[PDB]
Formats: C-alpha cells, structure tokens, sequence
C-alpha cells in the first residue's frame, strides 16, 4: 500500500517565484490532478508577517516529478477574522465578482472595518465605493498583478485611501478571494 | 521511563478533604533535566522530597 | 523535510486524530479514542490525548515526517462549538514526541445561522 | 561518643547506601545502641524523619489485635528475621531491606478528585512518607498473613517476606499488593 504509492513535489505560481510548498505522494501521476493544497503567504515566500492568510493552490498537471499548482485565491483564517471584529465596528461586508485583465473571474469578498458604530447610510457608500474601487482594480490591472496587490495587502491599503473620506475606517481586508474562471 | 523530580515548593493543597497538594517539583532525574512539572503528591509532602515517576512527561493542570 | 498536517476532531466524547499531506487527499496515520484505549468514559482523555499523539509520532517517524501543522476542529455547526480538551494535549504530545509543531488553526465549522440547533435548554 | 551503634549490636547502619534516591532523606539510617527509641509523634507531623527504621518496622509488625503493647516480641522476630536473612541471603540485612522497602514502597497511588463532572479518582504521584508508611504496612501485611496459621515462625515468615520483597521475587504479598495498587492507579490516570 504505502510502497507502492509513489511521491511527487510542487510548484508555486510563476507570479509567485515559482516557490516550493511541499511533496504530496499518491498511487497514480492523474490521482494529483485536481487536489487543492492549502498554504500561507508567509511560507510561499519564507517570511513570518504574511501568516494569517493561507493561499488556495490547485494542481493543474504534473510535470515529471514536479506538481504545478494554480493560485485559486485566498482566505483570511478564521480565527483572525473573529479576532478583527469587536464592538462598535460595523463591519461592511460584500460579495463582488470582477474581470481582470487576462479574462479571469474572481469572486472577491472586500470587507471593511469602522472605528465607531458606523451609520448605515455611511455603510452602503462604502460598499458602493468598495465595490467600484474593486472593479477598476480588476478592469485596470490583470490577475497577477491584482492578485498580488489583493493577496499581499495592496488593495486593503488602495480601499483604505479611496474610501476613508466617508468615514473613518478602523481596518480593511479581503477576507475572500475565490477564483471562477481563468 | 521512570524519572523523577524533587519538591521545591508547595502551592497548597487539592483535593476535597485536603488529601494530596499541588507540588511544582524540578525534573533532575532524566534526558528532561531543567523541566519543573506541576504534580499533585498524597501524603505529608515536604519540600525537597525526589519524587520518582513512573511519566514524567504529562503534568498536572492549574488549580 | 516532508511536510505533513494533522487533522484532531475532539469533542466532550471523542477525539479522533488523522494525518495527511498538505493536499489533504491521502492520510498517513489515523487512530481515535477508542482505537487504542478501551474505555469510551476514557476516550476524550488528554492522557489518551497524550497516547495517541505517541501512537501516531511513531508511525510519522517510519512513514519520514518529522513535522505537523494542526488543524484542530470540534463538531461545530449545530453542536458542540469549541474545540475539546484533546486538542492541546495532542499537539503537546506530539511536541514531545520530537515531532515539530509550525501552525496550529482552529477550524472548527462555525454556521452563521445554519439548521436548527438541537437543543432541549435546561435538559 | 558514639560508639559505632550497630543494630543489636550486630548491624551497623552507618555502612549502608540507600537505593531509592527520595526515600534516603526519609529513611533514617541513624546509629541507635537500641531499637526502643519511644519517638516523639505529636510535637509536629512527620517526627518518624529522624527516628530509626528498625524500630519502625518492629512498631508497625504490631498490626495483630494482640501484638498491641508488645514491642517485645516485634523486636524478637525483627533480630530472627534479620539472622535468617543474613544467613540464607548473605548480604547486609539492613541493606536488604531497605532494598525491599524500596522495591515495595507504592510509587504511585490514585485519589478521588471530582473533576470533570465524574466520581472518578485520579492518579497521583505518593509521598515519600507515605510511601515508607504503606511499605511498612504491607511488610507487615505479608508477614501476618504468612505467619498465621502456618507451621513456620513469625520472624521466619519476616524474613521469606523480606527476601521476596527485596529480591524483587514476584510471590511477595508486597509487591503484589504494590503492583495491585499501581494497576487501580494505571486504570485511573
Ligand atoms: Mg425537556
């Protein structure tokens, strides 16, 4: 049983250094073909500040020995998500799927973070904006390079300095990035 | 294996009708020296006393 | 340096533990409460905590894994919600089993409102 | 001064090393002419820390109903027992029982603790004087039991009683009933 199952490797996405992850062993070469392999930030690029985030990455064939993997987006853990949400912080949740560049279909969720108890009225402006702002992210810049932006912290910080003026935004993240199309 | 440790310290005492205490001995009998591991003693226990365990791995919980 | 992550039900009766790789699909090394103690009074145990993760470090050691992130859940949804008493006894265990330890999550299936608790209240 | 105290003035404690590390400090091996110390155990708790071990394995062989005052006789078959024991099993007597009291001492023992919901003892870990107290007693336990009824000699069943608890010889009652309480503890941890 176990001998007889051989071992593989993986391969990051080419945007992404074309990092290693890890090996993954299975009886077959096309038993590795759609096996979705969950990894952070912080270990695809050896750096501990990127941790609260873990990577989706889905095989898409394997090359000899190696494991080519595709980035499905990301996800805030759990335990982060409930640690940022506190009181009289009316976080500003949303749902958005946007075409980059390359013709990719992302259903991003942005959400945002007040410092009080923000207004409701103020709450759907954010969002509209959020949702605009992050349509022109993905209309403007393609999937890697929005990707990277949105995985690494670069849209939080874009949404924090387009949508700050209607009020002041405690925290902002993209706690979901889930991919559709490619 | 069968380490052991030695009482430095008294916390009190646990159980209902008195009994055993809590004891946070040092681990100086095995590969695991340097450890102190909290452990409820029966009996008249005393500081210094080289307890020897049958595991010295688990500990017991806070009180 | 094999990479491998461990998957801990724990629950007020129960802690069943399974090993994979990170791709999930394939387990390495399993055993619950009852695999190895007899007693089902004993089975959500932080000393049979503490039995299993000696039962599977061993098993990890043959199968040439040396490390393992936790993914430590309790039934949660429309049950019991946070993790059991097993969870850290396993990955202490494991600790001392010189198996090394990186993350460790808590991912438990938590509904925002899902199916109807069962529940009786008081009873 | 002193005047090199052997035991009955056959057995000096004074060249004996003890085996179990934590029961040296409670163990005494102190030179008494004597074994008729008559100790002093309501000043403070634990005053047995400085008084002699063979007066206290004579003292706890008066478990019977009519061995009550009769230090004695438990100081008879404690100088018989030790003559067998140095004859049959030429060693240290002292030695050899202190191997015994090391070997039968209950290491660990379980206790009730009403935690987690459940009427349940735990296992704990024993006291060192504990430890020493339920050695003596099943010593004393094992003797009785060997001697009553029997064709052989009180000090004589003594002597089979420390030599089975001292050689680790599994037919002891001692090690039994230490081994028995260990497992109760093990199903209980
Ligand atoms: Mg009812």
């Amino acid at each position: 049983g176990w001998k007889s199952k051989e071992w593989y490797n993986i391969e990051a996405p080419v945007y992404l250094n074309r990092a290693i992850v890890g090996n993954t062993m299975a009886g077959d070469p096309s038993l590795l073909v759609g096996r979705n392999v969950e990894t952070t930030v912080g270990e695809l690029t050896n750096d501990m500040t990127k941790n609260n985030t873990k990577v989706i990455l889905r095989i898409n064939n394997v090359v000899g020995d190696i494991a080519t993997t595709d980035l499905m987006g990301h996800e805030l853990t759990t335990d982060y998500i409930r640690s940022i949400v506190k009181r009289q912080t009316s976080r500003i949740d949303a749902n958005v799927d946007v075409k980059t560049k390359d013709g990719y279909v992302i259903r991003v969720k942005p959400t945002c973070f007040t410092i009080k108890r923000a207004r409701s009225s103020q709450m759907q402006a954010i969002r509209e904006m959020m949702v605009e702002i992050v349509k022109k992210r993905a209309a403007e810049s393609d999937f890697e390079t929005f990707m990277q932006e949105a995985i690494l912290g670069r849209l939080s910080a874009a949404i924090y300095r387009q949508a700050k003026f209607i009020y002041p935004l405690r925290r902002v993240e993209i706690r979901k990035t889930e991919v559709e199309t490619i | 294996g069968g380490f052991a440790a030695e009482v430095i310290d008294v916390i009190g005492n646990t159980g209902m009708h008195g009994e055993a205490s809590q004891i946070q001995c040092r681990v100086l009998e095995g590969r695991d020296k340097g450890r102190v591991i909290t452990r409820n003693c029966v009996g008249p226990v005393r500081i210094g006393d080289i307890l020897m365990l049958l595991e010295t791995s688990r500990e017991a919980k806070k009180l | 340096m094999k990479w491998a992550v461990a998957h801990i039900k724990s629950s007020f009766n129960n802690t069943i533990i399974t090993v994979t790789d990170i791709t999930g699909a394939e387990t390495i090394a399993k055993s619950s409460g009852g695999m190895v103690v007899k007693a089902a009074r004993d089975e959500s145990s932080p000393y049979t905590a503490m039995q299993m993760a000696g039962q599977l470090a061993d098993q990890l050691k043959d199968k040439g894994i040396n490390g393992i992130h936790i993914r430590v859940r309790a039934p949660g949804g429309n049950k019991q919600r946070s993790p059991g008493p097993g969870a850290q006894a396993a990955i202490r265990a494991f600790a001392r089993a010189g198996i090394r330890i990186g993350r460790i999550e808590d991912v438990t299936p938590v509904p925002h409102d899902g199916t109807r608790p069962k529940g009786g209240r008081r009873v | 001064m002193i005047f090199l105290y052997k035991i009955f003035g056959k057995w000096d404690p004074t060249e004996v090393e003890v085996k179990d590390l934590g029961i040296k400090r409670y163990v005494s091996l102190t030179p008494v002419i004597v074994p008729h110390s008559s100790g002093k155990h309501a000043r403070q708790q634990f005053n047995k820390s400085e008084i002699s071990i063979v007066e206290r394995l004579a003292n706890n062989l008066m478990r019977t109903e009519t061995n009550t005052g009769k230090k004695q006789v438990t100081l008879r078959a404690v100088e018989e027992a030790f003559d067998i024991v140095n004859k049959k099993t030429k060693q240290n007597p002292i030695q050899v029982l202190v191997d015994a009291i090391a070997n039968a001492g209950p290491r660990e023992e379980v206790v009730r603790l009403k935690y987690g919901g459940i009427s349940v003892p735990k296992a704990v870990d024993t006291a060192p004087q504990r430890r020493v107290d339920t050695a003596l007693r099943y010593i004393s336990m094992g003797t009785n039991a060997a001697a009553f009824k029997s064709k052989r000699s009180v000090a004589e069943c003594l002597a089979t009683e420390l030599i089975g608890a001292a050689n680790r010889d599994t037919k002891s009652f001692s090690i039994n009933r230490k081994d028995a309480k260990e497992r109760v503890a093990k199903a209980a941890r």
